[PDB]
DNA sequence: CTTGGCTGACGTCAGCCAAG
DNA sequence: CTTGGCTGACGTCAGCCAAG
């Protein structure tokens, strides 16, 4: 029985890297679009406060 | 932070999607907001 | 020669663990910060849409 | 993007830095803002 | 064109923390 | 308190891509 709990700790480890690379992969996407939200605000910012002069 | 990564992925989509959220309703009022100020 | 080729090449494991470890901590670090800038600027083009009112 | 962490550190380092300059330039500028639009 | 730095994948071992 | 899911660390092997 310790064969069959050597294979499912193989198994197991296949499916922790995936869910590893697909997380990294998530938070690269998450800051890539907090980014382009930040821009887009900022500019809007500047935009509202040359609403003034 | 949770352990699993499932948890995480979550967690992140989930704020993702809540600050999108609010984002876009705050960006739909632009339009209304430099024609009411210009009057 | 093959046993510090060897030698050296677990060496660079642990630095490029540590490396990875440190890179992701980065990132989220950056997805925090992201989100709070996010939070302030949000609130202020709140404020001065009510400005107007 | 670059395989080496160093450059993948020091590129979300070098960004944070320069869009946490433009926001920080941006937010200086509200009290004068705010005093302006009541008059 | 050919070493070497460096990094993905794999497999194994501790070890955690909740589900049983 | 005790399995099992799941995940950190390690070590090894291919393999890349630039430095030699
Ligand atoms: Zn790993």
């Amino acid at each position: 029985k310790r064969e069959v709990r050597l294979m499912k700790n193989r198994e197991a480890a296949r499916e922790s890297r995936r869910k590893k690379k697909e997380y990294v992969k998530c938070l690269e996407n998450r800051v890539a679009v907090l980014e382009n939200q930040n821009k887009t605000l900022i500019e809007e910012l500047k935009a509202l406060k040359d609403l003034y002069s | 932070n949770p352990r699993k990564f499932s948890e995480k992925i979550a967690l992140q989509k989930q704020r993702q999607a809540e600050e999108t959220a609010a984002f876009e309703e705050v960006m739909m009022d632009i339009g209304s907001t430099r024609l009411q100020a210009q009057k």
